RNA sequence: AACCUGGUUGAUCUUGCCAGUAGUCAUAUGCUUGUCUCAAAGAUUAAGCCAUGCAAGUGAAAGUAUAUAUAUAUAUAUGUAGAAACUGCGAACGGCUCAUUAAAACAGUUAUAGUCUACUUGACAUUUAUAAGGAUAACUACGGAAAAGCUGUAGCUAAUACUUGCAUUAUCCUUUUGGAUAAGUAUUUGUUAGAAGGAAUUAUAACAAAGAAGUAACACGUAAAGUGUGUAUCAAUCGAGUUUCUGACCUAUCAGCUUUUGAUGUUAGGGUAUUGGCCUAACAUGGCUAUGACGGGUAACGGGGAAUUAGAGUUCGAUUCCGGAGAGGGAGCCUGAGAAAUAGCUACCACAUCUAAGGAAGGCAGCAGGCGCGUAAAUUACCCAAUUCUAAAGAAGAGAGGUAGUGACAAGAAAUA
RNA sequence: UUCAAAGAAUCAUUCUUUUUAAAAUCCGGAUUUGUUACUUUGAGUAAAUUAGAGUGUUCAAAGCAAACAGUUAAAGCAUUGUGUUUGAAUACUAUAGCAUGGAAUAACAAAAUUGAACAAGCU
RNA sequence: CCGCCCGUCGCUCCUACCGAUUGAAAGAUAUGAUGAAUUGUUUGGACAAGAAAAAUUUUUUCUGGAAAAACCGUAAAUCCUAUCUUUUAAAGGAAGGAGAAGUCGUAACAAGGUUUCCGUAGGUGAACCUGCGGAAGGAUCAU
């Protein structure tokens, strides 16, 4: 007939799943949600391959059938739901909470993280749109709206968002030198500054962000997550902190141990 | 004569009765010329005074035609390199653009047209900006390399 | 429908590699036309549907110098840019001259202030007042009611009224 | 491993071909073959034809059970199952093949300020009620037909099927209390006013008119008051359609093509989900072309790639992924968010099966399997365990997929001392 | 059609710093100046294949795994309980498109039967 | 040099060409005719639910609605041409290549016994001959 495809093949799949070629012929088709396919995450591979607390796709949907993961708080019993950039996930047996960040190199992993710091997540605004009775909404990376967010609040920026509650903590603007992680192309996992911003006329607004070896290195500013002022970032990063080493050192990291 | 047509050409957007003639800006440092902003003429197909925003690429040609009513044709002439001979060659492509009458243009005439939603058969472009030129030979032939 | 299989500028022949494929719909036109009202749904792609209005009379019309509008019957169709065979036949479309029964108007007007909110000052035409002396005025149509299934429209003005008759003169 | 030898002569040096030489995820076939690993395999000929079987269903709190069974607690109460069917969702994915198709498709690159988008997510609503209206299935009885996934009648009865249909917010005065004015989501028209985006006839706000659909007459018993099902708009998402630019093989013994039959444009419309000669009408006379138009050929699906190369390149790419197309041939529809669907339907053509001769159904380029064609290609195997999909979503299905079988296609290791 | 010049390091050469005109901009000091080709950096691209890093599949073709400590505990780290370290890099993804540093080489544009730059005056 | 060899003429084999035959065949478009099915609209109105009257029947109005029909519009298919492409037959004709020590000459290679060769025209069993103007690849780098 022709409609849309359910289905994904295991090579098709995106590299930072991180699939094999063998173990399958298929691989788990993100459902619909609140992220992008190629840069989200399937809650079964969370479950089987990452954590490895499954070994098949069966035991995973067993896992979700207890009520007992939650991703942002609220519960989902869907395999192939999208987890994404951001998002809290809570292990409610082990009381473990993982927090989706990505690595140095383009792979998820699943950061740990304490009860305290679990109740907010940031999430990047996208578009802000203005709804009846002169209502300004944002939209959320995490495809969720945020209404009656503060004005002050423009295109780009992060905001840092409770999940008990539906409302915002604070947000932080998308400034000349504000703590920046990476979600795309090459200089994914990187974290920086920023230097400087292009903002050309009809195209994309190419941004550089320089690193803390102070390695400049530039990026679409659609692909750049806001997490901090230029001192501290408002999210525990992973061991590495974003520090993309060159190969050689990375090398000679790896020899010395 | 501006009423030419068997229907009224109106001017959506112009709003008559009320308010405090009508055009846009188009952006993309393209100046809106001065017969658009004076100088009644309607066009509904008009970067500048119509109902298109262009956007998608804009592309510099070389016009060949004005035969068409308000309509153009740019070659773009470029170089098509092939690596067996690591040489080019002269390579061409006749776009079709809208033209709107805020511009004279005759032939060999240098142009840029943005690009805009299909407007007919195969004209998907309008001219933004019409920088003069003089030509010799017949348009045709000029290779002018942009 | 809506699709190729037509010749490809440089007048050669598109060989066709490709059936029809539905959402290429180009289902057929409703001449939609005077009488008493009767509107037909037709079923467009994402259960978006559209109201096919085959017969009609009581369309909107508005009063654009004084920015207002009312209901009425629409008497008779006068003029179609596309062409004379639609007025013969007299079908309504998206820019369709017809004469509105236009007491309404005159109604409201003297509701409002005197005989033949308010930014009042304009004070009406000679020509739209002349037609008024005998009931009924022309008038654009604006809706497109083979798809809105409405002949919303409005009251022809000044110069653009002056023009449709110049085009409707008579003479012989 | 950036390689060359033999062949014109009586001998010689060239040119020059022929021959050898190696490789081929490149087929065949000949002889031969003890292990193990890995594993292509009816593409090439006939997108030729097909016997039989199977390949899409679905119910583990949660629409509908006096078919029915059954267990507790005091003839009732709860319950627990439940064939059947109605409803819902799926069947548009997958799988197969490569006939078409040479600026088409496809690849990258835009665009969608020109659109649609079910499921999923998040926001979140507007002009009799201690609960409404029929009428339908399974079923009972009576039937018919050789036969078919045939259905007739009469009688019932449900539904989350179908159909009705019950305060508060914003603007002004008083000290959180008491009055005044309004009060339709898309959508459409007219009139204006104008936090983004490079750019707005954008968001939005007001006025004048229309205006769908909706806002629970539903089902569980859950969590630390919750869920399922449904629902208007918005956004996200899974996408889709169009679309910009650039990019293809052979042929000039194809040089002029396109235009009454839309060719090129303008206007107005119609149509579309939206743009558009996409279609209609009216008006121009355009448009393409020696930088190869238009034809013709391709033993052409495109690309990612494959082989072979020192480096260039040359050939191949039916074939693991992406895209396109097609389900004998065309064409046409219904349903649906999505089909111009083919294990949907209508029709014709070409094949062809059963028939009690009245009619009836049928479409392997799904999996096996068979005939044919051929130089040329495997089992009518076992299973849902893994990988996934669908479902009323652990618990069911799946020839999708996997596991073996045949297998000297290839590839690797390795006896015969 | 701006050629050049001078200073410091190194083993005649290499890499670096500084200035030598004119116009606009900024509180005597300090900082912008044709277009495109070309080139350099990027950005953005599916993986499978390819090159390539790691990894004794017994080797190898492979695969994307693994390694480590123990006749069963130490050690760590957690406030009796908890294995730990990790890996699945990187490059290739045109000839076009995107942004980008550019001094050479190329084009083209600017330029006299006359072309524009200022200061004054008048509208 | 008793070398080499050239062409006709016979004979056998194979290849492709021309070929009357409106040759044939399949396929492809293009036109036209008829035109199944069918979206849409229009007409219809078997009937199923209302309203009107009498004691279940009568007459009239409003709804939804099947068959059937008409008109555009998609448009299969069949037939007729036309054109093109592709294989394919054919008496005869006329080439080519191969073969066999066959016939007739001696064309060329030596000043090859008329130097050769070119273009052109006519001739002739056949190689070839001849005319005209060229060339040396001449048998002359020379008075
Ligand atoms: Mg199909
Ligand atoms: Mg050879
Ligand atoms: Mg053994
Ligand atoms: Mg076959
Ligand atoms: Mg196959
Ligand atoms: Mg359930
Ligand atoms: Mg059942
Ligand atoms: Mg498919
Ligand atoms: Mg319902
Ligand atoms: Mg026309
Ligand atoms: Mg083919
Ligand atoms: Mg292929
Ligand atoms: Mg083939
Ligand atoms: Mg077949
Ligand atoms: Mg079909
Ligand atoms: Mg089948
Ligand atoms: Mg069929
Ligand atoms: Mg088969
Ligand atoms: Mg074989
Ligand atoms: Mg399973
Ligand atoms: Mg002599
Ligand atoms: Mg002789
Ligand atoms: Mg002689
Ligand atoms: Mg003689
Ligand atoms: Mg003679």
């Amino acid at each position: 007939g022709k409609g849309i495809k359910k289905h994904l093949k295991r090579v098709n799949a995106p590299s930072h799943w991180m699939l094999n070629k063998m173990g399958g012929q298929y691989a788990p088709k993100t459902s619909s949600g609140p992220h992008k396919l190629l840069e989200s995450i399937p809650l079964v591979i969370l479950l089987r391959n990452r954590l490895k607390y499954a070994l098949t796709f069966d035991e995973v949907k067993m896992i979700l059938i207890q009520k007992i993961v939650k991703v942002d708080n609220k519960v989902r019993t869907d395999c192939t739901f999208p987890v994404g950039l951001m998002d809290v996930i809570h292990i409610t047996k082990s009381n473990e909470y993982f927090r989706l960040l990505y690595d140095i190199k383009g792979r998820f992993v699943p950061h740990r993280i304490t009860n305290e710091e679990s109740k907010y997540k940031l999430c990047k605004v996208k578009k802000i749109l203005l709804r009846k009775g002169r209502l300004s909404i944002a939209v959320t990376h995490d495809g969720r709206s945020i209404p009656y967010i503060h004005p002050d609040v423009k295109v780009n920026d992060t905001v840092r968002l409770d999940l008990e509650t539906g409302k915002v903590l604070e947000h932080l603007k998308f400034q000349v030198g504000s703590l920046v992680m990476v979600t795309a192309g090459h200089s994914v996992g990187r974290v920086g500054v920023i230097s400087s911003i292009d903002k050309n006329m009809g195209t994309y607004d190419i941004i550089h962000v320089k690193d803390s070896r102070n390695k400049v290195f530039a990026t679409r500013l659609s692909n750049v997550f806001v997490i901090g002022d230029n001192t501290k970032p408002y999210i525990s990063l992973p061991r590495e902190k974003g520090i993309k080493l060159d190969i050689i050192e990375e090398r000679r990291n790896r020899l010395k141990a | 004569d501006v009423q030419h047509e068997r229907a009224y050409q109106k001017q959506e957007g112009a709003s008559f009765f009320n308010s405090k003639r009508y055009w846009k800006k188009v952006g993309l440092g393209f100046a809106t010329p001065k017969e658009a902003k004076e100088g009644v003429y309607v066009d509904k197909k008009c970067p500048f005074t119509g109902n298109v925003s262009i956007r998608g690429r804009i592309l510099k040609g070389m016009v060949i035609s004005n035969k068409m009513k308000r309509t153009i044709i740019i070659r773009r002439n470029y170089l098509h390199y092939v690596k067996k001979y690591n040489r080019f060659e002269k390579r061409h492509k006749n776009i079709p653009c809208h033209c709107s009458p805020c511009f004279d243009v005759k032939e060999g005439d240098i142009v840029t047209v943005g690009q805009c939603r299909p407007l007919s058969k195969t004209v998907r472009f309008n001219v933004l900006h019409v920088e003069k030129h003089q030509i010799f030979g017949s348009a045709r032939k000029q290779f002018v390399l942009f | 429908r809506d699709g190729r299989h037509k010749l490809r500028l440089t007048g050669g022949k598109k060989k066709i590699h490709k059936k029809k494929r539905k959402y290429e719909l180009g289902r057929p036109p409703s001449n939609t036309k005077l009488g008493s009202r009767q509107v037909h749904v037709v079923r467009g792609r994402g259960r978006n549907y559209k109201y096919r209005a085959i017969k009609l009379d009581s369309g909107s019309f508005s009063w654009p110098t004084f920015g207002i509008s009312k209901n009425t019957r629409i008497i008779d169709v006068v003029y179609n840019a596309s062409n004379n065979e639609l007025v013969r036949t007299k079908t309504l479309v998206k820019n369709c001259i017809v004469v509105i029964d236009s007491h309404p108007f005159t109604t409201w007007y003297e509701n409002t202030f005197g005989t033949t909110k308010i930014g009042k000052s304009k004070n009406i035409d000679p020509l739209l007042l002349e037609q008024f002396k005998q009931g009924r005025v022309l008038a654009c149509i604006s809706s497109r009611p083979g798809q809105c299934g409405k002949a919303d429209g409005y009251i022809i003005e000044g110069d653009e009224l002056l023009f449709y008759k110049r085009k409707m003169d008579k003479r012989n």
